[PDB]
Order: structure tokens, then C-alpha cells, then sequence
């Protein structure tokens, strides 16, 4: 398990180059479907494998 | 310029370009997660001067200051906040100061800035004058002030305090405004639809940004009619919402807004879908809505019915309360349970007025449905006569709640008619409200009375509404110097409880400090439905009798000259009454016959009469010390216990000071100096005990001399007798006489004693060889040497 | 005549006139706060201690109390004997008659004028000298008392190497009486030894105060079987005592006895006798609720075992209860009825009832309860425990409201009580007791330490709470512990003062820097008990709060140097040898093995306190950064879709030493080697002078002292300078004339030495005669032979 900024760095660590994905918002609906991170990883453990999830492409 | 809808800097220092362009950012602005493995450019971004929404800053490696990236940047109005505040920065490194001169005027939120001890310059500039609510700003875990100490390159005025120096930065320094409000860059305030400055003072376009509106370069408090509000800064034509990319997947015109979405019952009309004529948020999957932000709770604006819970929590701030209500008020209805925890600033749930119909069909465990919990700082809820309210089904709970009435609960379950549903647990009853009541019945004192140390109450003798209710007694008190004390719920001088069962129910308390203005006050406790009345009282104050004050100390004294004394020292410890005066006495002091009764001038040696961290204490030593303690308890015990009526003695009655000087008496001689305080009821109590000290006048230094010519004669072999007045007023005791004499120098050294001086009137030296001589004496006072007198001449020829 | 029991007096100078009868008191002696001319002839002997205080207008005090001889402190005062205390104008302790000071030591301070003080042994009145108190009177340089004698003296003496005379007041002497045999009487007679103080000479019927015993008019060491000993001095028959006015004086070892002591209860049989028994004194104590609220409220059950009825505790705050509340209460065996304790707050743990064992109940409460606790808002710990083979046998028990105590805890109970099956199931109910306390922890664990003897270094394991944010600030505790029957449950009674001092920890600003601590300000050789306890802040709850804590650990410094001996002091049974004295050390700081001894000839001519109220304001700031920090990332991211000589004083504080010179200096010196000076060192330094004062046989010249018919009228006293004088001779006295000495001569060895002899010139012819007393190191004593310097014509 990790939370905390323990978590940050590590995803640098993860991603390091390539940065985060982002879902750009574009027309500015006054709404947004926004379940997060600490929800898994900070409750049970998670994978360095579905981290790749965030990072960007 | 503007721009719209946003922007999103992350992990692209390059990506930075996007801010080329404009200066006026519709929506909100994020820099976060940029690295300073790119070296920095110092890319300057003037244009830019405000922000509608919050401003985000999080993590950006490789910046030292603001001013450096935005010099311009005046106000953010901060429509939609970020989890209530309105700019924040997390987590920065690099970053010495925030060199954000220009701004002026921010609206809505508050300012975060924590954990960042990279930064100062902080308690310097002041918020209060640019935003309301100082009091829900946060600012701490930034570098420690004792190794900040800056100082500016302006302006001071005190900061909530006392004023220093207000500057950004090393560089720059605070702006201001005289009293004079709009404001200009030069002292005046400008037409009053302004904001932040304005170019030039009073116009309808020069403002640098106007607030309250915005319109093709005109500055409105109310847009035209063709026009429409706008983001709530500015005003629109019909075509310009009617070309919005809304992508929320044209805005919809109504009280001259272009609004998205539209309340209940109000649809698009047919052909008129850019209108919503007359003729229910939540989602199925979480089940469930945490509340605890304006963000978190904004997010909800415009429903009525709602579907999932109700989980209710909030730490801290201001009347967020006013934001609820602006908000959750449109609510009516629920499904699920609804729940309360650990909320401090819900003084009262009123914000929920148009709630009325609970479901409580998803109930919590033991299939509850209204839980509250541990909630500090509520003490009402807003069920009264107005608010019906009808709770379908499941149960209700209670717990720790300490502000609210325990009545309140009652016309609750009243009107939600489920009086006949909870046990004596499922609504607590001996832990919630406890710490403030709502109202009883009243009682009333029988009578009072005191000794100096010990006191009985007797209040009068209550009736129960059904007197098989053991209705027993509780009585609170303390010591009491003042009026600002409550009565409600040891150690640091908190309270003291005591309880109490065909005679009328009194009470004794028992050895307490002589007169101390203790309060008191009865609480009936009941020994038993809801019908439970108990029953407070009023607070009563009660002074205990006077007793006999305690000796004086700090005993000290001198003399600043012959005949006059000194003497400093401290009220009593324990006055006991109020303060009437001090007594002092005094007595002469026989000097030590035995200096009489024993000559020293043959003695070798003559006297002389002087004038005028925290170590924790360990077991060992504590034991020995409150031994020690004790046994001067036990000593003084027997002294405690005496009256005091108010050579002879010599009186005083002093009472302003605790120090006086003494006169009339004699140069150089001991004295003793009795002491005692005196309260205002020793008339027929009696006076303090005694504490003594001892004294000795100066010197008198100047009578050592003898009072006359020293005189010779000489007599058969060859005996000198001489003659010289003992003086009278000796400094203290006279012991001897140094005579000194010879033929040319007084070489030769001579003693003289007083019982010889009293046995001839002087003294002589017998059989001395002739030639030509002269002699000298010294006297040999108490105080010291006395002076060597005059040659006088004598020759027994040869 | 007898005189009893004691002697209070204030306030009524008459009231002295008390005394006017009686010869010896038989208790104590109170005097205080008197307002002439009064004496009492007739006391002699006290048997408790004398108080003087604050009592103005006396002269001395044997003018009120001229025979004082011995006062055999039987009943002691706070530790003492004779006590004076402020007393104005006081010129001079009058008692010139006290000898044998039994137990006591005398505590005189601030007083104005009580010198003649140095002049007056204590050594020879009394035996444990060093404790007395002796402060605040006339410092020592501004009375300068003398000695009945400015022409000639009584004798003079050695203390701490000085000489005087030895008297009390300027017109009395203190006597010792020689070392004839040891007891005494005026004229130096030697009297029966068996008796003490004065002797009206081997007399057994005309002494003052029979030592050891008195019987009959008989000094006694053992009053035959029948007589009983009785106040430490005097013996009855047997019906006596009984015929004195609960019951009187029971009779126990040959006493009668007000009390008879621990380990005894009197057999009815004879009431008057008392039977060790094996029990701890079984003592009962109408109704059967007994209602405590504070300390006092107990007073009344100190010592009775066993109690008829039931208990209700109720104390809603105070001092630092437990310790003294036990004290009081500690010693309950059995109570018969129920035992009930509610709405008391100030207690955390019942431990203070040490021997509840058996509890029956026939008298249950309500629905047959026996065990009663019910909304104690600070209870943690039931004494029930891996140490109590506690029983119950009737009533259910019940428990409600009481948050710091968890489930698990009282789980045990019926387990250990043998009360399973008895209580009903609702009555555990675990909604509410037990909810906020923690009894189910993670465990730490140590990993090393170091101990200087005054320093302990310490270091624990790195804890990792499932998350990690949750703070970390680490507080320890420790305690003085001597022995190791110690939990953590002696003081924490809402004060926690008593016995855990604590300090805080701060999380360490290092990512792995190992948390651990210096502790400083100890005590060597002391064994120490520490444990640390893991402060969290949260809800780490996932159904109650974890916590963490150590478990409890011992230690103790390296040993250390021992400190310097006390009260080195040393009296010459007799010349050429001499007994030391002194008082063992202070902080042994280890086992002491034994002393060092020498002797050696002389020549010639930053507080750490943590304000609660920023303490649980700490928690909340931490607490609220961790969830505004979780907004953050739920909201950022986004998935993709001079030879001296030495001795060994090994087991005593005393020993002689032999073969010295008379009357020759010695610096004396003690060392005190523990059991660690073998690699560390020895002692520090604790020095006294003690000259073997002489012995007058060499004073004189004891060779023959020969005149000489000279040349112009002269004589010569020619007598050779004595090989060994008692040490050497200060200057000679010849005292001569015709044939009874007329004058005396005065001869220094500065006017001898450089004669040799003695000249006397210029004479009257005429026969004349001399003898020479040589004042010596040992003093003017034996006289020369008287020398006949005949000069007729």
C-alpha cells in the first residue's frame, strides 16, 4: 500500500519522461463525471502494472 | 483577451505557451507536475491580469518567485472555488517569495499555503485589506519565522498588531489606497464600477478591470436587455450563448442568464429549445454523497429530489452555513439514511429548510436512518413548528452532541410520530447536550449561613410531577472573584461535586479558606418515556466569614542615617478581610555587659559591631521534602493559634505602604522591630501574630574624640599621669586608648583601659628616662579607630 | 514521685506552677508563647523529648530546670530530642547537669543570643553527634563567650583538634569525669556503674537516675519475672497495669503494653494477653454501604480486613488518589455484601484494592448483582489480572457506560472468577463500553542501546502504520524503579504525576533516520524502567483505534566513583593511640567493597513540557492536512479509458591504630573504594587532625637541675635539656628563693638554648632554693626536684 506523497515520486518513477494523461475538457459542460487513486492504493495495494492506467501515452 | 475554459499545465514546461495569447482566463488555471530538469527561461506572461475561477499551483520544481510569471495579475473573483479557497500552492520547492504586487482585490475564497518552507516573506503583507473572510485563510509549515527575518527595500499599518514592513518581495513593496474609497494608480478613487485600478480616475471604459460586469469595453451593473449575465462577470448577445459549444452532453436563456441545465418541471420548448418553458441529481452506482466543501457540495446546486445519503461533515471556517443554505435549500426529498460526524461550524441544521419528506429506504446498520455523531459545536436543530418533517421508516440515534437541548429531540420525535420506536440507548440521554440546557423548573435557597471555614445551604424542598420519582440533589461550587463565570461542566480550579438525599433537604459544606467568595448553585438529578424534567438553579454567591490574618514577611530594614530606620516588607499570604493596617513596635536593646564586665584591652583581639531544563524532581528528594514541609506545618500549627492585643515600646499604624522610616532615636545602638498586619476585623477578633527582625542604628562616628586638651603632669619616678575627658557619647562602647609617645617620634605604643580611666582619670606611665618628649592618643571605640590627637608636649630634664 | 502523661503549657506563665510537685515526667515536655523568678529543684529525668518554643523573658534555663541530668528520649520528636526555637533573649543554654542523651539530636536555630555553644561537647552526652542542626544563632564572631576562670580555669579538651575549656554557662562548668573507671558522682568517685548521672559511690540505692533500668530504688539490668518492665525504665507487679485505666495495658514479653504489636491478636481468654497469630491481624468494621468520595471519607477503614456490607465508590476528583486511597483502603480481604462504584470519574484503575479475594454477596443488589460499575469516564484497567486468585461466588455483574475499557479486558473475568455461567447476555453491552479505548496494538520492538553511567542512549525499531501519513510523534516514558513488580498503571489517575515521568519525541526530519533518544539527569547504579508508547492522531480504526506501544524494558547505568565518607572524627582512648570514627558514604553508586585508610606525621613551628492544549490542537492540523491532501490527488490524476602508612578498613566504621608519637599531629585520611575502584579509582578526599594528647612525666626536667657558684654574684642553673620532654618544652618557670620559692623565673628556650641553663645575676647574698616546672607540650604538670642554689656568705 501507498499513499501520501509517497505516491507522487513513485509515479514520476513510473512515468518519468512521458508525464500524465489528462482528459483535456474542451466545451466547458457545467458537469463532469469525476472514483481517484487514494480509493485504491490508499485503501488496499496496487500493482505497478495498472499504474500505466495514468500515465500518459 | 480572453480565454476559455481552461488550462492545464502539467509535465510540459513547453506547454507553458498556451498562455501566449490572452488576459482574460474564463474557467480556472492549473500548473502542476513540472520538473526542473528543464533549465528556466524566465518566459514572461504580461498580458494575463485576471482569472475567474481558482488558481492552482502544485509542484512545479524550478521557480523562485510570482512577479517573475505574472506581473499583471490584479483580481480572481473565484466563481467556482476550489475546495473552498480561491489560489492555492502545494508542495513547491525553489520558490523564494510570491511576487504577486499587482493584485488588489480577490472576492470569494481563501488563500492555502502549506508546506513549502522554501518561502517567506509572509507575515508581512496583509490579506484583510484584498478579501473578507482573513479568518478562513490557512498559512502554516512554511519555513520557521526565527530563521526568516526579512526585510523590506513602504508603507506601515499594523498588522492585526503593529505595522512593519509590507513588501512582496525584496524588490517592490505593498500598494495601497487612502481613505479617499475604485481607486487609481495616484490616489483617487476612479468611477465606481471599477476593480483592482483604473488608468484614469472616473471613467466608464479606462479601468484596468472592472468588476460587477463586463461589456464590449463597458463597465455595467445591470446589463441591457439584448444582453445577458454571463459568468457572472460579464454580459452576452442572443447569438454569441446561442454558438456556445456547450458540450456538457447553445445555453438556455432564462432570468436573462444563459444558464445550461434548468430546474424542475422546465423543459426545453418545442422549437424554442434555446428556452425553457414550465409544464433529481445523484447517481445509482456511489449510493451515497459525502458533504464537506462548497466544491463537494456546489456540485449539487439545483436539485430537489435526490436519490443516495446524506454523509454530512465539515471542520471548520466561517458561516459556510450562509453557503449551504444558498445552496442545499432547494432539496425536499431523500432516499437514504442521512448522517452527521465530527462537524464543528453546524451551529444549526437550518440550512435544510425545505426538507420534508425522509425516506430512509437504504438504511444504515441496524437498519437506522438519521445518525448523528460527535458533531461539537451544534446546539439546535431546526425542527420547530414550521418544519414538519415525516420520517418514513427506520430509527434514529443520537450521541455526544453536547449544545443541543434534550427536549429538542423530544418535539422531534413528536412530529416525526416514532416516539414509540427507540430504546433508552437508541436516543442517549446521559452524554448529548449535557453541557449547556435549554430551561427547567426553578429553586429556590431555604437559607444560608457561614462560620470562617464552613458553611450550610438549604434550598427549598421540591415536588416532583409524580413523586415517586427519587428527585435527589447535586450541588456545584467553587471559589468565585468575579462575575464572568459560568456554571457548566477540579484541578486547575474547575468545580467540586457533591450529592445529597421529613426535614428540608439541606447540605454542608466543610473547611474552606475563610472569606473567599465561593458561588454555588443546586441541580436536581432525578431517579426515574421522555418525561423527565430535572431542575436548574441560580447562581448564588456567599463570602465567608473574616479570621485572624496571617504574620507579615519580606521583613527587612536599615538606615539611611542615624535615628532613622527603614524597613520593607510583604503583605500577609493570607489577609483574611480586607486589608486595615500593620502595626510596628520597637525596643532599645541592652548592650552585651560582658564587654563591661570584661576589659579587652589586654585582650589580643577587640570586636566589631557590622551597622545597617526543569530536572524532575526524583523520589528521594520529593520524600525528604514533604517531610520537611510537614514538620514546619506542624511547627507553625501551635503559633496559628494565638491573639495579639494592638525599656517601652514605641507604636505605628501604617496601611498605605508596607515600608516606613523611623525617627527619635538613639546613634548606634540595636534595636528590634516587631511587626504584625492587621485586617478590619481584629475589633473583637484580634490582631496578627508576630514576626520580628533585628537592626543597629548608624553611627555616632565623630565623637571618638576626646571632648578637650589631653593635659600632663609629671610625679616621682618618673610617672606621667595624664588627663584627657572620656567622650561622653562613646560610638557604642568605649574599650581603650592608643597612646602613643616618645622623644622625637611617638614610636613607643600604649594601651589604657577603662577601669584604670575610672580608677585615676586617666593613666601614667611610671619610671620613664628624661629627654625631650610629646605624646599622642587614639581612642578605640566600638565602630573602629578613633583619631590620633593632638601632640602635646612634656620634658622631664635629665 | 511519677508524673504523667505529658506537659502541655501556653499562654499562662502561672500555669508553670503545673510542675511544683512532681520529680520526674514520664512523657513529653511542651513549653511555647509565655508572656521573673521561678526554679524546680525537684525534676530529674524525662523519658520523652522537651520543646522550647517562642517563649520571651528567660534568663538561661537550668535557672528554671537546675537538675536536668539525663533525658533517655523514649518517644521522639519528628527524630529528635531537644528542640529550641526562637527564643529571644536567651543568653546561654542553662542546663549544666544533661548527660546521657539517649537517642535524639539536638535542633537549636535562629535564636539571638544562644552562644556559649562551641564551648560545650556534645560527644560525651550523646552518641550520634553528626545529625545536629545548628543554624541562625550569634555567628561566631560577635560573642566570644569565656569560662568561669580569667585568672585560672575546669578542664580543657580536644574536638575536631582545637582546644577550650568545657563550660555551659560563664559561672558553670561542664565535668567530665575522669577515665577512673565509667560512671560517676561529684569528687570523682566511682560509683556503681549501674547507675547513670550522679551518685549520692558504689551505691545502688542513693543515684540519680538508675541507667538500663530502675526498680525499688535499685539500678537493675533485668527486674525479676514477676516485675514487668513498663516506659523504659521502671517495672510493676502484674495487677498493677490491669488495675490502670478498651481495655487497659496487655501484657506481652514482660511489658504492659497500650497497644500490643503487629503479629499478635489479644486471646479473650485472659484479654489481658495477645497470641501471635498467622493472619494479618483480622480486624471487622452497622449498615452496609460505607460511601467514599475523597481521602479523608476512608480514614475510617484503615487496617479492618474485612468489612460488613457492601462499597460504593464515588470520587469525582482530588490529588494524586491512588497511592494514598490504597494505602488507606489496601488491606481489604472480604467484603460480605455487593460492591458497586458509579459516576466516579478521577479513577483510571482499580489496582489499589490489593487483597479482594474472596467477595460472597449475601447481601446481592437488585436482580442479584454482586459486581456493580456503571459510568466511570476514566477506568482503563481492572486489577483483575494475571496476578489475583480473586472469587466470587453469588450475584451477576454488570457493566455500562464506561468508554475506556474494552471488551477483551473483562472477557477474562468470569474466566478467572469462576462467574461464567452466571451473568445474563445483554449485560456486556459492546456499543458502548469499550468503544474509544485501545487494547488491541501493533507491538514495537527495540533495537540497541548504550549506557553511560549518567546517560542512556536508546533506540527503537521504524513503525509503519497501514497508511503511512498518520503522524508518528513517538512519546516515552520512564521511572525510578528498583525492583520490577511495575505496570504502567501506578499514577495515571487523570494526574499520571506520580509514576511515569514522560518526555516527548519529535518524528525524526530524516526519511530513515532511526528514531531513538538520550535521556540525561540519572542516578548510577539505579536501575531504571522505560517504555515508549506510539502517539497516532486519526481514525485508524477500522472497528477501534490501533495505537502502538513497546513493552517494558529495565535498564541500569554503569556503575560509578563513590563519594566522599561522612563525619570523620576520632577520640584517644589514650595517648600513643587513637579510635576513629565516621559515618558511611551517601551515594554508594555500586556495592562498597571497603575503605581506605592513611595517617601521616606533621611538622613544627530547557524545559520539555507539552501544553495539552496545543497537544490535541496538534492532532487536528496534521490530522486536517491529511484530508485536504487526498482532495488533491482524487482530483489531479486520471486513467486513461614524613612516612604515612595505610590500612584496610574492610567491614566496620571504626578502627584503632597503634605506635604513634604523643601529642603529635596526624592528618587523617579516609577513602572509600566500592567494588569498581579496582579499574576506575578510589575516593575522594575527606581529611581531620587528631593529636594524640599526653601524660606529664616528661614535663619537668627530670635530670638533675645543678646551680653553680659563678663569677659576679651568679648562679647557674645548669640542668640538661631532657632527651624526650612530653614533645618539647615552650618556655621554662623556675620558680626560687631562700627556701621557699619567693619568685619564679621565665625562661623561653630562646632565652634557654642559647644558655642551656638558667642565670640569675646580681643575687643578695644568702642561702637560697628553687624548682623548675618546664611549661612543656604537655603543660606545667610534675615538679622538678626542688633545686637548692644555697648563697650564704
Amino acid at each position: 500500500t501507498l499513499c501520501g506523497a509517497e505516491l507522487v515520486d513513485a509515479l514520476q518513477f513510473v512515468c518519468g519522461d512521458r508525464g500524465f494523461y489528462f482528459n483535456k475538457p474542451t466545451g466547458y459542460g457545467s458537469s463532469s463525471r469525476r472514483t481517484g487513486i487514494v480509493d485504491e492504493c490508499c485503501f488496499r495495494s496496487c500493482d505497478l502494472r495498472r499504474l500505466e492506467m495514468y500515465c500518459a501515452p | 483577451e480572453i480565454c476559455g475554459p481552461g488550462i492545464d499545465i502539467r509535465n510540459d514546461y513547453q506547454q507553458l505557451k498556451r498562455l501566449e495569447n490572452c488576459t482574460v482566463i474564463e474557467g480556472f488555471l492549473h500548473i502542476l507536475l513540472i520538473s526542473k530538469a528543464e533549465d528556466y527561461r524566465s518566459y514572461r506572461f504580461p498580458k494575463l491580469t485576471v482569472i475567474t475561477e481558482y488558481l492552482l499551483l502544485f509542484r512545479v520544481a524550478g521557480l523562485e518567485s510570482l512577479g517573475d510569471l505574472f506581473p499583471n495579475l490584479t483580481v480572481i473573483r473565484g466563481w467556482k472555488l476550489f475546495y473552498n479557497y480561491a489560489l492555492v500552492i502545494f508542495e513547491m520547492t525553489n520558490l523564494k517569495d510570491i511576487g504577486l504586487y499587482n493584485l488588489r482585490n480577490i472576492t470569494r475564497g481563501a488563500i492555502r499555503i502549506e508546506k513549502n518552507a522554501d518561502l517567506c516573506y509572509l507575515s508581512t503583507i496583509d490579506w484583510s485589506l484584498i478579501l473578507d473572510a482573513v479568518s478562513n485563510n490557512y498559512i502554516v509549515g512554511n519555513k520557521p519565522p526565527k530563521e526568516c527575518g526579512d526585510l523590506c527595500p513602504c508603507e506601515k499599518t499594523t498588522i492585526n498588531n503593529e505595522y512593519n514592513y509590507r513588501c512582496w518581495t525584496t524588490n517592490r513593496c505593498q500598494k495601497m489606497c487612502p481613505s479617499v474609497c475604485a481607486c487609481t494608480e495616484n490616489n483617487e478613487c476612479c468611477h465606481p464600477e471599477c476593480l483592482g485600478s483604473c488608468h484614469t480616475p472616473d471613467d466608464n471604459t479606462t479601468c484596468v478591470a472592472c468588476r460587477h460586469y463586463y461589456y464590449k469595453g463597458v463597465c455595467v451593473p445591470a446589463c441591457p436587455p439584448g444582453t445577458y449575465r454571463f459568468e457572472g462577470w460579464r454580459c452576452v448577445d442572443r447569438d454569441f450563448c446561442a454558438n456556445i459549444p456547450n458540450a456538457e452532453s447553445g445555453f438556455v436563456i432564462h432570468d436573462d442568464e444563459c444558464m445550461q441545465e434548468c430546474p424542475s418541471g422546465f423543459i426545453r420548448n418545442s422549437t424554442q429549445s434555446m428556452y425553457c418553458i414550465p409544464c433529481v441529481c445523484g447517481d445509482e452506482e456511489k449510493k451515497t454523497k459525502t458533504i464537506d466543501s462548497v466544491t463537494s457540495a456546489q456540485m449539487l446546486q439545483g436539485c430537489t429530489i435526490l436519490k443516495g445519503n446524506l454523509l454530512i461533515n465539515i471542520r471548520r471556517g466561517n458561516n459556510i452555513a450562509s453557503e449551504l443554505e444558498n445552496f442545499m435549500g432547494l432539496i425536499e426529498v431523500v432516499t437514504g439514511y442521512v448522517k452527521i460526524r465530527h462537524s464543528h461550524a453546524l451551529v444549526s441544521l437550518s440550512f435544510l429548510k425545505n426538507l420534508r419528506l425522509i425516506l430512509g429506504e437504504e438504511q444504515l446498520e441496524g437498519n437506522y436512518s438519521f445518525y448523528v455523531l460527535d458533531n461539537q459545536n451544534l446546539q439546535q436543530l431546526w425542527d420547530w413548528n414550521h418544519r414538519n418533517l415525516t420520517v418514513r421508516s427506520g430509527k434514529m440515534y443520537f450521541a455526544f452532541n453536547p449544545k443541543l437541548c434534550v427536549s429538542e429531540i423530544y418535539r422531534m420525535e413528536e412530529v416525526t410520530g416514532t416516539k414509540g420506536r427507540q430504546s433508552k440507548g437508541d436516543i442517549n440521554t446521559r452524554n448529548n447536550g449535557e453541557r449547556a440546557s435549554c430551561e427547567s423548573d426553578v429553586l429556590r435557597f431555604t437559607s444560608t449561613t457561614t462560620w470562617k471555614n464552613r458553611i450550610i445551604i438549604t434550598w427549598h424542598r421540591y415536588r416532583p410531577p409524580d413523586y415517586r420519582d427519587l428527585i435527589s440533589f447535586t450541588v456545584y461550587y467553587k471559589e468565585a472573584p468575579f462575575k464572568n463565570v459560568t456554571e457548566y461542566d477540579c484541578g486547575s480550579n474547575s468545580w467540586n461535586m457533591v450529592d445529597v438525599d421529613e426535614g428540608e433537604p439541606g447540605i454542608l459544606l466543610h473547611g474552606l479558606k475563610p472569606w473567599t467568595q465561593y458561588a454555588v448553585y443546586v441541580k436536581a438529578v432525578t431517579l426515574t418515556n421522555d418525561h423527565i424534567r430535572g431542575a436548574k438553579s441560580e447562581i448564588l454567591y456567599i463570602r465567608t466569614n473574616a479570621s485572624v490574618p496571617s504574620i507579615p514577611l519580606d521583613v527587612l530594614s536599615a538606615s539611611n542615617s542615624s535615628s532613622q530606620l527603614i524597613v520593607k516588607w510583604n503583605p500577609p499570604t493570607l489577609p483574611n478581610g480586607n486589608l486595615s493596617y500593620y502595626i510596628v513596635r520597637w525596643q532599645r536593646q541592652p548592650q552585651d555587659g560582658y564587654l563591661y564586665r570584661h576589659n579587652y584591652c589586654s585582650k589580643d583581639k577587640i570586636p566589631i559591631r557590622k551597622y545597617a531544563c526543569a530536572c524532575p524532581k526524583t523520589e528521594a528528594e520529593k520524600q525528604a521534602e514533604k517531610e520537611e514541609a510537614e514538620y514546619r506545618k506542624v511547627f507553625e500549627n501551635f503559633l496559628h493559634n494565638s491573639i495579639f492585643v494592638p525599656y517601652p515600646f514605641f507604636e505605628s499604624r501604617v496601611d498605605n505602604k508596607e515600608r516606613t522610616v523611623i525617627s527619635n532615636l538613639r546613634p548606634f545602638t540595636l534595636y528590634r522591630i516587631d511587626i504584625h498586619s492587621c485586617n478590619h476585623e481584629a475589633e473583637k477578633l484580634g490582631c496578627s501574630a508576630s514576626n520580628f527582625v533585628f537592626a543597629r542604628t548608624m553611627p555616632a562616628e565623630g565623637a571618638d574624640d576626646i571632648p578637650g586638651p589631653v593635659t600632663w603632669e609629671p610625679r616621682p619616678e618618673n610617672s606621667i599621669f595624664l588627663k584627657w575627658p572620656e567622650p561622653e557619647n562613646p560610638n557604642g562602647l568605649i574599650l581603650m586608648y592608643e597612646i602613643k609617645y616618645g622623644s622625637q617620634v611617638e614610636d613607643q605604643r600604649e594601651c589604657v583601659s577603662r577601669q584604670e580611666y575610672r580608677k585615676y582619670g586617666g593613666a601614667k606611665l611610671n619610671r620613664l628616662n628624661p629627654g625631650n618628649y610629646t605624646a599622642r592618643i587614639q581612642a578605640t571605640s566600638l565602630s573602629g579607630n578613633g583619631s590620633w590627637t593632638d601632640p602635646v608636649f612634656f620634658y622631664v630634664p635629665a
